[PDB]
């Protein structure tokens, strides 16, 4: 490839996406090197590893990582690969561990993936460097429950990276003194399409998905959208009405969300009515692969496979003090709608698969896609909302910002 | 299991047939897209369950399935189902999505009675075969553990409990739009 | 369908077995390459049918299968079959082609009577598993809708009608040399 | 690759094919760009879309196209891809349509794939160019029933392209005042082997396939072969006897083909006995991927997948006025012999699969294949037949011509 | 075959069920990882056989299977089995390997008697479905030819002979750690 | 790639393997050209083709070869590809043949793959060169039962290539006047991992595999390792005890191996007690893909597929005069332990699959693997054993030698 022509792949002012970004093999290897190996990725939620020694295995990019709670309750994230011949160190999806031993040749590790013992280094390795030969470690950082990692010892801080995005994440994560716990169990499915489609997207009529709606009723809206200043994040939401209530989450989960004690109070840590209770559904995407829907409350990582396939790891989060049966609702309603079986998300999948399939073709790959929807409709000072806010919510501004940061990541060797 | 720590047995064979024939029929409806008629088989206290499964270390096999207060693939009310039927019927009427080709192979059906006249407890095997649009194909297998109740319908039974034990870690297709 | 808008039912169970055992046998012949003996099961008015299936929009499910004046995968006379048997026997004698490994899993067999003593109407399920030369593998599923006729042979029946409803849009293998 | 060494891949005078043409990935992408995106491809038959608004979906190369009958009974062929994010526009194999709507985001199209409506271009797209943002359209042209398309606005006319090939196509397509209708239904299968093998080929003993023959009998021949002047087409046939009669099509379909009214008369639009009735079986290949067998009457497109896989879309055509039961015979006999289940074509498939499989090997890919069969046995003036005719029919002259045009297509940037 | 050159037949149907139910149970144990209990089904003269299969030219079909003095996939004593059970139990106790998800679809069961009270001879069909760790999946099919013996256990039978006829040239997975 | 940076892939003095050697696609194509197409590969054993005209089909690299016993009892090895269009010539796994005919177009071959007849070369091919147009032939050579081939007419002799490796092969192959016969039947399975992992490896704790051991009992050892001077071979064994006896092969096969007539005598053709009877288990790897375990007596070829997949073809060999039931033991015990179903080898497989899977990741591919185990612990003169012998057997010296020859093969255009 080449610094110059990578850049020609996306025209921001004028809304052209070159479809090759979604398909190209070497381009993919660069994302892996210049996006994932340098940005903050979503490993899961704290609740999924309470006790010391609890682990769960996931991915940063296409590197399997082990995620382990330590004795000082810190969170260690090391590359799930023995450095001897590259056997997998941790082998279940989840569990508790006193230590870790590499099944192939004995090399033993501690709770934070430090090579602590080789059998008979007496006999052999005339002085072996244990530290050097431990797996690669990843910078871990936490945002109000969400676990994040980044390989780059030079990456900016997580708060910096996030920038004023923290604001919109607070809509789901900080609406109660007691934080938020993740309902246990993580659904996983495979969806042969580029990771960017999922992330960009998904469900972007921020006009059908109709039958999904008609499921939750027993028979032209106001809102805004935020584009991040720096790091390609972005969020989109409504203001007052059904949709959340009827349709997606039902009666109870909306009473809870909009009226009554838990929503007024608690939710007034946000220092804003409406910001707390006249909210309704909300998108939100934290570059590159972190996605969640405050109000519904599925969180996902998208994991890249091909440039042509992605895996979807999704769980659900509830306020940790929410009433029993309200937590229960979140559980049922979430899976009813935004799971792989869900009455909404079962369609988002069907789609992207076709999108990718088509791009097997020469002509399908030779003219750009249109992303010029609702240009220059942002002021960047809103009384209430930080960053770069559009006031008609039907725009591809957040999206443009996504591709634009992608472009910045793809063309830097250093940090801009 | 409970009910299956010990071998059934023996019944029937009029009974054995009667159950198998129920399932074969249920599969016919499912594969023929005859969905209105299928939902009609669910008892109004239907609990339709498919837990998420995890790859575990052999001593921890135990921890495989998600328990009942945790996230599932499926955990449906009569009311939630009623609602999925609305999604299906609604796609058929006003929508341009393509129809989906399924097969349900039903097999190792084992029957034990329960309390009430009335109600029987079942273990069966699986393979579902789903082809759709040109070349997509997924094959799923597993165990249905059902509670069936006798019934005055032409179908003869209604499904009060269904627990779907998939032989699948990560879900290998791209959606779960059909019904086991 | 006709015959299957409504639930069978009930027969048999001596009958149920008798049919299932017919199919299990038929599968044995097919999988054991014992072809001479298989063709012998076809009634001289055998009509052996496998329509082409199309991906359709959900309201047009109706239009899926090719009808009877249109192109099929299979639409065979007794005479045409006799002729395929000649191809098979001829490859065996003078030819260097390799033999082909099949399995026919037979299952959800439902039985209703017809007019004549004599003649029964059937719905069954499918999976055919075909492996051949080193690594090739295709898996097919679907429904056989057969008309069977009683018969004085050791086999007990003869296939007068077979309609093979594949769960397959485009054919996913590279040929259809076996027999459902 | 490179203009010079692409050319070294095929030596015409001296019959060497370099096996890499069948396997190479980048080479494949060039075919897609320089063969398929610039030549006339077979979309199907008119009969498959009689009424206005009838569509059927197929492929030009690896681009899915929608093929739609218009109000003025014209045939519109547009790229089956919404230009917004590349969702599939038409989603069934076939059907009738008043209009087309893109399921993902509402963008609505007319019968000929013109973007006619976006929801709320009021709100957004400060003037969107509807024409620009419609799918790519393809030049459509028809030859006596056969539907053809070509993306290149500079490609030669279809008649020109065909050249004197029209002559041999007339053997199947124009043997009756009333033209020809395609029996409905198109068989499709997958055959992991290079598209050129299928096209070149198939069934080229123009010496077994024996058992197939022995199927149609209830127990060293004369003929010629034609190689196109220009565009790599070619045909091969017989003169008087069984083979057609006995064996392939049987009694009735040969009486019909060779004797009696329909064959004498009607068939004498061709202005030649023998050309009409002493014909027997016939090959015929219209570059690059169109193939049919006049006398048997399967037509196929070969659709490219890998350089390593091809799909076979085949239907059958009958004279539109042929007697009922004669049409019926064509239906049964065709499928009995040249379908995926067919007693002939079930073997052609088995073969090519091995051919491709072998070329996974280093040594299998390193010496050329022999295509020197029956060289310099053409006069180019035959009393009766146009073009370049061989008089012993057992030659690879047509084939050489195929690879030779391929070579011309692969090495031009412009039209020679 | 011997025993299957000619059609079973007919038995049972109490018998037919009794056998099928044996197999369904056996599959339950296998798929539920309940291995201690499974081995207990093998007669102490169990001979557990799975010959290697070869792609052959059609006239030489005959030569497909490895005979009894030649290399197999499996050729086990009671003693050798006892020993595999030790491997399984030993992995469970002290070891970090992951557990493995299986399904055994049992089907075309045909029954003929033998000499002795006592002992029955069986042909059945197959599909085994094995998913493990995230995404690995293999599907196997074939024929079990078993000799079963009556027995005073709660299981009712013991497997004295098992011959596993895989529909597989080269083995398409990466190991054969489960049990047909 | 490039002579210089291929070399940087493996640092010998300092034990670094760059994980890309296991994954890289173009690198793979070079192995195919510079390792397999120039080295001596294992086709099987003589016994698998006794009678004239017996064939068996296998692989050299990814080229299918036919292996045929001739009238003069010589062994012909020709590329299993008709030179006309590359159809497969021999089509079963094994059998007997008077001649060979290419099913596609008649071209007929003799027992040693010489094109002897084309139908009607009268009609066509104005003088065809039969010799030229036969398949590629491979140099065949035999070592005390083992059949070997090599395409390179310039490769060194097989004995030279082997060098002093013959010594350690003699431990299994020449321990009786009457040589060794291969028990019929060859197990084959697929194992998605790089061929080098298998070869390097396998089972290299020359510390678990525990349960496998505990299978053969009914409830820190001495030894050496050899690294070849020239061609990257290597072997590792023990001296006195259980392990062989208990555990792997059991009672009988160890009595036979260690004590009694057959082991003392016969085995004293080796001219060394201990070399014959105080041996126990033994590794052994003949570059690049030949592996066997004298004492257990499975032999395997590893066949390359991807850089990402390998097939394992394994049989078993017994001394041709061994007692009936002793041969029988070898049969059962071998398959019980080192088959795809085996209580040992079923685990070796599970492993490598993970190893390869991990390397799908960017970070997993970016730091080297450690192969510095037990450096500079070789004298090269041992009283008894030729070559380069380590005296503590727990080292990666043989392995280093493997990668080192690989490196030599990969970087020569000529023979060093
Ligand atoms: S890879 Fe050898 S210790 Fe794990
Ligand atoms: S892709 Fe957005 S309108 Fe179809
Ligand atoms: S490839 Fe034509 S003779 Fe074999
Ligand atoms: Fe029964």
């Amino acid at each position: 490839w080449n610094t110059s022509e990578i850049e020609a792949l996306f025209d921001e002012h004028a809304g052209r996406i070159d479809p090759r970004i979604y398909t190209d093999e070497d381009l993919y290897q660069l994302e892996l090197e210049r996006v994932f190996a340098r940005s903050w990725l979503l490993l899961g939620h704290e609740t999924q590893i309470r006790k010391p020694g609890d682990y769960i295995t996931t991915y940063m990019g296409e590197d399997p990582v082990v995620v382990v709670r330590q004795k000082d309750a810190s969170i260690a994230v090391f590359l799930n690969q023995c450095r001897h011949r590259g056997m997998r160190i941790c082998r279940a999806d989840a569990g508790n561990a006193k230590a870790f031993t590499c099944s192939y040749h004995g090399w033993a590790y501690d709770t934070a993936g430090n090579l602590v013992n080789v059998p008979y280094e007496a006999e052999s390795f005339a002085c072996l460097n244990k530290k050097e030969w431990s797996p690669l470690k990843a910078r871990v950082e936490t945002y109000k429950g969400l676990i994040f990692a980044n390989w780059d010892e030079n990456a900016v801080d997580l708060d910096t990276y996030l920038g004023e995005a923290k604001f919109y994440m607070d809509h789901m994560l900080d609406r109660t003194e007691a934080g938020t716990e993740a309902i246990p169990g993580v659904q996983k499915w495979v969806i042969p399409c580029n990771w960017k489609f999922a992330a960009e997207q998904f469900c972007s009529d921020m006009t059908s998905h109709l039958s999904g709606i008609l499921a939750g009723l027993p028979e032209p809206t106001v809102g805004k959208q935020y584009r991040a200043s720096w790091g390609g994040h972005g969020s989109g939401f409504y203001v007052g009405d059904p949709n959340l209530m009827l349709a997606i989450m039902g009666p109870k989960v909306t009473s809870y969300w909009t009226e009554g004690p838990a929503s007024e109070k608690a939710a007034e840590r946000l220092g804003s009515v409406e910001r707390g209770s006249k909210l309704m559904v909300e998108h939100m995407t934290v570059f590159p692969t972190c996605s969640f829907l405050p109000g519904i409350n599925t969180v996902r990582t998208w994991h890249p496979r091909g440039p042509n396939e992605v895996e979807v790891w999704a769980f659900t989060v509830v306020d940790a003090d929410a009433p029993d049966d309200i937590k229960e609702e979140f559980r049922r309603q979430t899976l009813r709608t935004f799971s792989a079986g869900g009455v909404f998300e079962q369609d988002d999948g069907e789609n992207w698969v076709e999108i990718q399939h088509i791009l097997r073709g020469h002509k399908a790959r030779s003219r750009p896609f249109n992303a010029e929807m609702s240009m220059d409709q942002t002021v960047d000072n809103d009384p209430v909302y930080p960053g770069r806010i559009s006031n008609n919510v039907y725009s591809e501004e957040a999206a443009r910002g996504l591709y634009a940061h992608w472009l910045r990541m793809m063309t830097s060797p250093d940090w801009d | 299991a409970d009910v299956f720590l010990r071998k059934p047995a023996p019944v029937a064979p009029e009974l054995q047939h009667e159950v198998e024939q129920f399932y074969y029929w249920e599969a016919k409806l499912l594969n023929d897209r005859r969905f209105e008629e299928w939902f009609a088989l669910l008892a109004e206290d239907i609990h339709y369950f498919m837990p998420i499964r995890t790859t575990r270390i052999m001593r921890d096999s135990r921890l495989e399935y998600s328990g009942s207060r945790e996230y599932a693939h499926f955990d449906d009310d009569a009311t939630m189902m009623k609602g999925r039927l609305r999604k299906i019927t609604s796609d058929v009427s006003w929508s341009e999505n393509p129809a989906s080709r399924t097969r349900h192979l039903v097999s190792n059906v084992m029957i034990v009675g329960a309390e009430a006249e009335g109600e029987y407890e079942i273990s069966s095997a699986f393979i579902v075969y789903r082809n759709r649009l040109e070349r997509q194909l997924d094959i799923f297998a597993g165990e249905r553990r059902d509670t069936l109740r006798r019934n005055t319908s032409e179908a003869g039974f209604e499904i009060v409990n269904r627990t779907i034990l998939i032989d699948q870690s990560t879900i290998l297709a791209n959606n779960l739009s059909f019904f086991f």
